[PDB]
């Protein structure tokens, strides 16, 4: 069994002050160019994969998980998944949710509803890609009252409402929600130990507890990649249906392109691609409808967006397989994000070490990649540490509590690992604000008005660092 | 212990108003 690592001793020297012990300088997160070879038109309308349950054992069939997670499945339908679980679907009907949490927060866009599969812009002139969702907030008694009057009224753009990102994390306040959610097999559960958001320690809100979508005709989730490329699970509660829209996520960078030449931000913007775009440029489009019941599993980094057909509920989390290709996804697009400005709400350094301390892995790619990390960052930390004690900064003993979160620059959004950059609130003698060292010292050259909190001991990153070892098969 | 600011990390949808 070879070692490619340095041992934290060997780190920990080399930063006392001859050989280096790695580059340290990378080739810059850039996005890809259209894929190769190009598609021919014939195939920009693949089916969607699937698969058929009928019976609750066909839900635990190991070989599904592999289906699902196969990079060259982008997304892949779950038919008759509540109705072979036996899920009572009716626990998330919007007059069970009602009566559970009256008074409960619900965020909500209002948009306008767009005819079929396009969207023009407001005087019906044009198709443009700008997807017009402006932000409110009202309670779900009241949505719920919106939703369902609606439902009778049906029975030069109209405005729709669509309440989003509703979160159903209180485990109190819906206990019996949050219970059925449990029957579901391991590898698509809020919380499992396969699945790597569970690793993270503390709450990221939609991605490791479970958010609500209430919907009437027309809502739409526009196009996106799930935060730091991680998988997505979707469950329609029903009544009506939704459809979806999907892009593998090697044409990410062309869709990135189409919304830059169109003035808007990938990452950050509210877009609806035009499908006759896509087609021209030779990108492929699965698209499909999710019924009531039906598990909606977005591979990671696919590209999707998505619309309410008829009236219905959807619930939906995030899951992180343990696996080369997760990981990898979910380390590049926190590159870009930094690259771009945009937080990345999944810590992936606080996520990587808490994966060596909790996780034996045995698949070498993905180990590297794990172990890779940890050597990064332990360079950084003892690098940085060396200069502040260079500069004879003091260090202060910080700490960290049980659960408690990542923390991240004040100012630029990126996640500052283990030492912290410190300096009070305005007005505040008690409350202080991180900062990553950057842009601390943009502040303060000299670090004059901040404090140096240290939240690991240094020798226990090495420990964890020293016992991340390959693990047999 | 020094008391940090912090906002909780969340997944939302993007937004033009
Ligand atoms: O349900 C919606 O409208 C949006 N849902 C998603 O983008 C998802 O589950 O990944
Ligand atoms: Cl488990
Ligand atoms: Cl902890
Ligand atoms: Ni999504
Ligand atoms: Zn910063």
């Amino acid at each position: 069994s070879v070692s490619i690592y340095p041992s934290s001793a060997e780190v920990l020297k080399a930063c006392r002050n001859n050989s280096s012990i790695l580059l340290d300088k990378c080739p810059p997160p850039r996005p890809p160019s259209s894929p190769y070879p190009p598609l021919p038109k014939d195939k920009l309308n693949p089916p969607t994969p699937s698969i058929y349950l009928e019976n609750k054992r066909d839900a635990f069939f190991p070989p599904l998980h592999q289906f699902c997670t196969n990079p060259n499945n982008p997304v892949t339908v779950i038919r008759g998944l509540a109705g072979a679980l036996k899920l009572d679907l009716g626990l998330f009907s919007t007059k069970t949710l009602v009566e559970a949490n009256n008074e409960h927060m619900v965020e909500v866009r209002t948009q306008l509803l767009q005819p079929a599969d396009e969207n023009w812009d407001p005087t019906g002139t044009k198709k443009i890609w700008h997807c017009e969702s402006n932000r409110s907030h009202t309670t779900i008694a009241k949505y719920a009252q919106y939703q369902a009057s609606s439902f009778q009224e049906s029975l030069p753009f109209k405005t729709i409402k669509f309440g989003t990102n509703i979160d159903l994390s209180d485990d109190k306040k819906w206990k019996l929600q949050l219970h059925e959610l449990t029957k579901l097999p391991a590898f698509v559960r809020v919380v499992s130990a396969g699945n790597l958001l569970s690793h993270v320690g503390h709450t990221i809100l939609g991605m490791n507890t479970v958010q609500l979508y209430m919907k009437v005709p027309g809502s739409r989730t526009p196009g996106h990649q799930e935060n730091n490329n991680f998988c997505s699970v979707n469950i329609n509660i029903g009544p009506g249906d939704c459809e979806w829209f999907v892009v593998p996520e090697g044409y990410w960078g062309v869709l990135n392109d189409f919304c830059e030449k169109n003035n808007l931000n990938f990452l950050m913007g509210s877009w609806w691609p035009n499908l006759e775009d896509l087609y021209e440029a030779n990108v492929p489009v699965y698209r499909f409808i999710q019924r009531p019941g039906d598990l909606v599993w977005i591979n990671a980094g696919t590209v999707h967006w998505v619309q309410a057909i008829g009236w219905c509920n959807n619930i939906a989390w995030n899951v992180g397989p343990l696996t080369a290709c997760q990981y990898k996804l979910a380390v590049e697009r926190y590159e870009w994000n930094k690259l771009q400005s945009v937080k990345s709400i999944v810590p992936m350094v606080h996520l990587s070490w808490n994966m060596a301390r909790n996780i034996k892995v045995s698949d070498p790619k993905l180990f590297e990649m794990i172990k890779y990390c940890l050597l990064r960052t332990l360079k950084q930390c003892q690098t940085l540490r060396e200069a502040l004690i260079a500069a004879g900064k003091e260090i202060i003993w910080h700490g960290r509590t049980k659960e408690e979160p990542a923390h991240y620059c004040s100012i630029c959004e990126v996640e500052v690992f283990d030492l912290l950059f410190v300096t009070n609130e305005s007005n505040s003698r008690k409350t202080y604000i991180v900062h990553c060292q950057d842009c601390a010292r943009k502040t303060s050259g000299n670090l004059e008005n901040f404090v140096v909190l240290e939240q690991y001991k240094m020798e226990d990153l090495m420990q964890v660092y020293d016992q991340f070892t390959l693990a047999p098969p | 212990r020094k008391q940090l600011a912090t906002k909780a990390a969340r997944k939302s949808a993007p937004a033009t108003g």
